[PDB]
């Protein structure tokens, strides 16, 4: 079964970058699906913060962290990351990886990671 | 690893390794004839579908789900060549005979009058 | 609108398929075989692979098949006819060595064309009764008994046929799958399967009723047939021990050589000089008797309950009757009834020699053995028997074509084409600049 | 894109059928997904597309969406069943999510 | 100004050539032609083609003369030579169903070896007096007539040479094409052209006068010659509906067996049983004559007047001067001067049996035919004539060789060489 | 399909129409050895000049006023492939020297160890 | 003009590739027999020499250029020598025992640039 | 330091190779060599290459003469055999001339079964007495020689065996150097080399002893030889100058048929009318002289020591001893001791003939010649000798089995393989 897990997520200070990733051997290695990052606040639903065609490098991170969440992946090491920069201070949430499995439809968001949780803050 | 050595696996993990007397006389004749045909035969077609010297080759072709309905989760993690093969080979000949319209078409735009020069 | 047909070459894909395939490696296996055999095959198992094989169907054994025909015939070309031999034959008793009568053999006279085709000479040569037809009732006019039907070859007397260990290999886009499965008896499903590029070496072992020379079963006896209960089917017992049986010719055949015509010439027996007995064959009786009563053990799972019983053939000519082999190149037709009789330190099985011999169902053809002097005596382990079928469930040494000893060792083997272009969907689409 | 939290508020009481409602601003396939988790723990597919449900999951706890019209459906309450339903506007690229339903079980 | 050469490959052309084409499906034709094939018409209208065919050049017409050859001289190698009954026959006049005066039969004896060389047997067999040849004058003495000149070799009784339908096809990176014009004369452009593998499926019918079976012409009757005006040409008659004819040996006939040596064995005519009256060979007054007239009436479109005549065929041998047929496993050579006859209730014609042969205008390698034991009866459809012309105007049913009766049916296909590699002009420059 | 206009999107289909008793066996190896001697003739002449692996294909070399002397609509509308091959352009001789010439000097200036360009 | 520069330096041969290579193709039963299998081995050579290219990432070239270096070892000489004054028949020698190496060199460096390629692919 | 391997294609490069010649020119020789030649063949000569040949060792002879042999014997095939006439025959003087004197000739008769069988006659022709073998002592009792090892097949009576030239030609990818050093005489480096498609024609003579019309040496008379020093070995001399050798039969044949079969008849000599010789060669007696002088001149250079002697053959049979020549379809056996005897108008050497010839040196495939009708002269060039070595130095005529012969125009022709790959370093990387 998929396996994806979060790491190196912080409790970055407002403004500093953090090299949030993820890693998910087990599953297809971009072979299908596709990188997706999703985020939640606490008192907070979720949002597409950051996307990639892992196949390629074709990025489509949300507007809301447009200067900042860079995904990208590694098909090489079945693995992806999203080092932000600039951390807003509000930018405190529990961030997971998805894989984008779809079927000539828009795509499930199925194996959710283990959602490591970053703690930005001034 | 090996000749086939992935024929058991799933494609999504097989996919990795896609970079591995007259009487006489006559039947000696026929066999190598027949050998350069098929290598032939294999290239023209990559050829005809501008995948000339790639292993993998994407392509402007969409796919039609009534060939198949799966989802890609459930099938590169999940079944093997083998069985893909038979689950499409009803529509072998429709997907090639559209990754050549679709081929032939890219060399027309790419030497139409307009926007060219 | 999401998903796009990819191009995927290299695939470990393949389709059942008949193709030729190539034989590789004085004498004739050896020259027409002239390709050199791999020095190192590489074996790989097709892991979490399961396909489906049956030995009844297999086209390597008719190809095989074939080839050994063509083979045979093609080596026979350059060699003499021994038409002019068709002429009446005065024939008396034979007595060679002491005052007495050698059973078997016929001391035969006859008018044969000198060089000069104007003059004639008076030549005479001994032959063995089963060779040899009386023209009419109380007469002692003879005729060599294939002169009926066709041409008489003689074989070239510089030609061995003995056999040596062959491999058929697969073309570039063949290969050829192997099943590895211990018990696996030829048909259905084999899990464990490998892939090899050339079989491993046999030998075109050509005799009936008992298989010479063949490789044993890995496990333990194995049984196999097509629809077992069905007694138009042969069945051949595979054993996984062998058998060791010797036979002996234990006299020296004078040659004599008649010259036929412009650079034509026939070997005809001289004398005969040993001890006068037929051409005896020891088998050991213990070892026999264990072997036989494990086959039984085994047969009676696909017959329960049932007495086995073993007779000797019920019909046909000396071809099948008896238990055919050619060792030395002399060709022996011994009587197998002292084995196949049972109610489930040696065995001596008497044999007849035939100089004329009609190899297979070729009918059309027929092919002379020069005699071969000197005492000769052959040594082979029998791997394997065969079997026909029908409280009491007899079975016989019966047997098929010859295809059926070469099943016994291809069994294992099928062929396959290779098919390394295809498709799948996938999620990226081609750049186009 | 945009979806509003049309069942923000969703309680049921146990063996009651229930649905969370979803209101798009526009027509789209409307995947969703349980949050039967803990803080910082992943979710669950509930349905793809418009009615693809999720394999391994109750298939009756399932109803198709339409236009911009979806909810997340079940055949009856449990606390088991005491998880937000998330609502995904599943057309759009970085698609947007309705603020999941309480949906209280 | 700015044209540039741009090179394209697939270019849908074409240049006439001369290749190599397989042959399509106990028979030795479905022996040869070995290739299975489907329906598959892909008749492709090429719409806008208009090529230029020639039935008198077309190289498919010789290249079939010569496969049909060698498949004659293949399917005759494994069978049995008659040369150990080139000896001294002692013949009288045939005797059989009360009466020893038939007419075109001798009783001979001789003396052949057995297969054991020193023994030798007297054997009797029945003879057409078209197979022997009398030795000196006033004598009882024969000889076969083709032991004067060379080896004859027995056809095989087991071996079937029915003219089954067989396809010629193109290998690939040839294509045949098909002239479609109902009224076409042979030669010059043909409208219309379609382009297909193989062909319809030809019998390989062989005939000297009447050309037997095949398909009509869809058209009016159509004459067709390489030059109408010149007296040197065959002209070919191809009519538009048929005519039937019947020809039968009623009588009955038994074979006997000569062992001439190991494995092989000689058939021979045992007993003739019945009347003698050979072939009796007829088609209704009611479908020739006016046949003929129709036939006439498109001549006049090339000679326009009332001076044509039909008159019996010239000299030559047997081969040239009368009809063959081959119905069943024997010849018959029918005397046709009773249909060409005329100047602008059935007709029968006599007909002879003759068993040894030389094939086609072939000399040796004669065949003998092993006779039908039984009666036989054979029907065919006669879909046109061979004509020559040898003031008034007078046209003979002969001349021309084995050949023409291929051209009346592949007039209408032509192989072309595909040459899919060109230049055009573009606005394009190599970027 | 040679009717139409030179104008034509078909020529995939005239590509993969190529490639699909010692007497008879001789006479089929030989058709069989030849279809593969033009194939790769045709295959090696493209690829010498820098047309490979393409169905259309532009050069360096300029359009010669002298060898059709028409202007690009006449060409592509008026006309189809058979009239164009037989009557116009048929001297290709002279162009495919001039084909061989430039390509080599292309790819020789590509490696000129001034400029690595 | 094919073989005219085998007397010429390296270099200057470099102008003739087209020639040489455009007269590689072309320009009873016995002998039937030897001149197809003398036609098909021309075949089989010349599509050898193709298979080998493609192998190395020569595919539709007559000059190409690699990831692999040259080794001073197999010769030690400078590019003024080597292409200026030496004629290809004259060095050929030199690479004789070591032609084997560098073919195995190129293909493998072949394979890791596809590698490279196959996991990141280029889309949209 | 940069430089990196550049994979070139088309590379004018080569190897020794052995591959299939094809040949290229009713007529024997026209009939199988059908494949047309260059009416303009070219020649490019490629300059500064050096390239050594060997003729000893030379493909190209060996290929050359296993096709003369097959063609040969695939030509007879379709054709009569004389196996019936290995019979008893009576061979009585032959009474052909006025006195009946000839002494070389036997009248045999013999029973012969006609083409009609069961029908025997009597029937005779005139044989030559070395066709003849006696059966046993003291009794007219004979048979033709090769009637108990093998069987004797008659010639094709419509099939010219004239010489006619041929060219051999390489197969793509292949290409055929040429020597043009005119002083080359022998395996070694030639420092002048071209290279063409197709040999120069060939005639396929099959002379022993003297070699007769082919090419001359275009420098110097050129002695080859595998190793001049050693014994044992062929030493060929090419001359420079031709000398004019006329043979004839000066008498007149008839020819008598004797029917065999359906399609087959033996061909005899009926009757031989005119003197006794039956044939002779002219020999220019001033010509051969100086001609030897000028060979003797270049010897010396290899063998210094004065008093070379040459001899008459040493001995063995008549297909050695003397020369051998196929004049028109007749085979003369001359006597060359008149010849080679010396010590450093016209020469006559007497002829014998033939009907039974020998193919080569195989067993048996014996052909029969059929007697030319009326008289025969046939005029050739002698191009050079092959002669054997055994103080002075003493010389023979002598030959090897054709092959020898052969060896004396393949002897500037290699075969080599085209090698267009290879590699290079290069300042540019990829
Ligand atoms: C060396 O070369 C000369 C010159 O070509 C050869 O002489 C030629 O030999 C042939 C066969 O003997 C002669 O052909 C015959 O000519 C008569 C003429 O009436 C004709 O009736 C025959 O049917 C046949 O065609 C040819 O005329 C003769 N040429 C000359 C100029 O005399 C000579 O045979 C060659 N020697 C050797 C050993 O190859
Ligand atoms: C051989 O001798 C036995 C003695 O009983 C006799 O019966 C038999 O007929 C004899 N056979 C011949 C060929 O003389
Ligand atoms: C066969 O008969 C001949 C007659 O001469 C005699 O010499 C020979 O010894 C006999 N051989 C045998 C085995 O009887
Ligand atoms: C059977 O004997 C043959 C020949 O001696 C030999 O190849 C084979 O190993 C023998 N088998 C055994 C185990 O005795
Ligand atoms: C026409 O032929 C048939 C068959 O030979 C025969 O029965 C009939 O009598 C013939 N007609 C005439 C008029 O003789
Ligand atoms: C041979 O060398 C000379 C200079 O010595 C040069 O001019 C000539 O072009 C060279 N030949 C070839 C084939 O390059
Ligand atoms: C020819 O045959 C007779 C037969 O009587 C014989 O005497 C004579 O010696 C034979 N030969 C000669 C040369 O006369
Ligand atoms: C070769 O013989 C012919 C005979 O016609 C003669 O014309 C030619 O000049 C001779 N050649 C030589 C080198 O003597
Ligand atoms: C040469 O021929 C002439 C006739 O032309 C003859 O008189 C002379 O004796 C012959 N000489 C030799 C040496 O053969
Ligand atoms: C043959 O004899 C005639 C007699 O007139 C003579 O003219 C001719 O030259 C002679 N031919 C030969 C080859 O001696």
């Amino acid at each position: 079964x998929x396996x994806x897990x979060x790491x190196x997520x912080x409790x970055x200070x407002x403004x500093x970058x953090x090299x949030x990733x993820c890693x998910x051997x087990x599953x297809x290695x971009x072979x299908x699906x596709x990188x997706x990052w999703x985020x939640x606040x606490x008192x907070x639903x979720x949002x597409x913060x950051x996307x990639x065609x892992x196949x390629x490098x074709x990025x489509x991170x949300x507007x809301x962290x447009x200067x900042x969440x860079x995904x990208x992946x590694x098909x090489x090491x079945x693995x992806x990351x999203x080092x932000x920069x600039x951390x807003x201070x509000x930018x405190x949430x529990x961030x997971x990886c998805x894989x984008x499995x779809x079927x000539x439809x828009x795509x499930x968001x199925x194996x959710w990671x283990x959602x490591x949780x970053x703690x930005x803050x001034x | 690893l090996g000749f086939l050595g992935a024929a058991g696996s799933t494609m999504g993990a097989a996919s990795m390794t896609l970079t591995v007397d007259t009487h006489w006389g006559i039947k000696q004749l026929q066999a190598r004839v027949l050998a350069v045909e098929h290598y032939l035969r294999d290239q023209q077609l990559l050829g005809i579908w501008g995948c000339s010297g790639k292993l993998i080759c994407t392509t402007n072709v969409p796919w039609n789900s009534t060939w198949s309905n799966k989802t890609l989760s459930e099938i590169w993690d999940n079944m093997t060549w083998l069985q893909w093969d038979k689950e499409i080979s009803n529509y072998t000949q429709i997907i090639y005979g559209l990754l050549e319209e679709s081929q032939n078409q890219q060399e027309k735009n790419e030497t139409d009058n307009l926007t060219c020069d | 609108e999401n998903l796009w047909v990819t191009v995927y070459y290299g695939v470990p894909v393949w389709k059942d398929a008949e193709t030729t395939l190539f034989c590789a490696s004085h004498n004739v296996w050896a020259t027409h075989c002239c390709v050199p055999t791999d020095p190192n095959p590489q074996e790989i198992v097709l892991e979490n692979v399961t396909e489906n094989f049956n030995m009844w169907k297999n086209n390597m054994v008719e190809q095989m098949h074939e080839d050994i025909i063509s083979l045979w015939d093609q080596s026979l070309k350059p060699c003499v006819k021994l038409t002019p031999l068709c002429v009446t034959l005065n024939c008396t008793n034979a007595t060679a060595s002491n005052s007495s009568i050698i059973e078997g053999m016929k001391n035969c006279s006859f008018n044969i064309t000198t060089e000069l085709r104007d003059k004639r000479e008076k030549k005479n040569a001994l032959f063995y009764k089963l060779d040899i037809v009386q023209l009419d009732g109380n007469s002692s006019q003879y005729r060599l008994i294939n002169c009926n039907t066709s041409a008489i070859t003689q074989a070239c007397p510089k030609v061995s046929f003995e056999p040596i260990p062959i491999h058929y290999c697969a073309p570039a886009g063949f290969a050829i799958l192997k099943c590895n499965n211990k018990t696996f008896t030829g048909t259905g499903p084999c899990n464990n399967v490998s892939t090899v590029q050339c079989t491993h070496g046999i030998k075109p072992v050509v005799s009936t009723q008992l298989l010479l020379n063949g490789s044993l079963a890995e496990g333990e006896i194995i049984i196999r047939s097509e629809n077992i209960t069905d007694n138009g089917k042969t069945i051949l017992v595979h054993l996984n021990e062998s058998v060791k049986i010797e036979c002996t010719r234990p006299n020296n055949k004078t040659r004599t050589s008649i010259r036929i015509g412009p650079g034509q010439a026939f070997y005809a027996t001289g004398q005969v000089i040993g001890d006068i007995r037929e051409a005896y064959c020891n088998i050991s009786e213990s070892t026999w008797n264990e072997t036989l009563g494990k086959v039984v053990k085994q047969l009676r799972k696909h017959f329960p309950h049932k007495n086995i019983t073993f007779q000797p053939s019920s019909g046909g000519d000396l071809e099948v009757t008896t238990h055919s082999f050619n060792c030395g190149g002399e060709f022996f037709y011994c009587n197998t009834s002292g084995l196949f009789n049972s109610t489930w330190d040696s065995i001596t099985l008497p044999c007849r020699i035939k100089q004329i011999i009609n190899m297979w169902q070729e009918v059309g053809r027929a092919m002379y053995a020069p005699p071969i002097q000197g005492n000769i005596t052959c040594v082979s382990n029998i791997t394997g028997l065969i079997l026909t079928r029908d409280n009491t469930e007899t079975f016989r040494p019966g047997g098929g074509d010859m295809r059926d000893n070469w099943r016994s060792e291809l069994y294992k083997y099928k062929v396959v084409k290779i098919e390394p272009l295809g498709v799948a969907p996938t999620a990226c689409k081609r750049r186009v600049v």
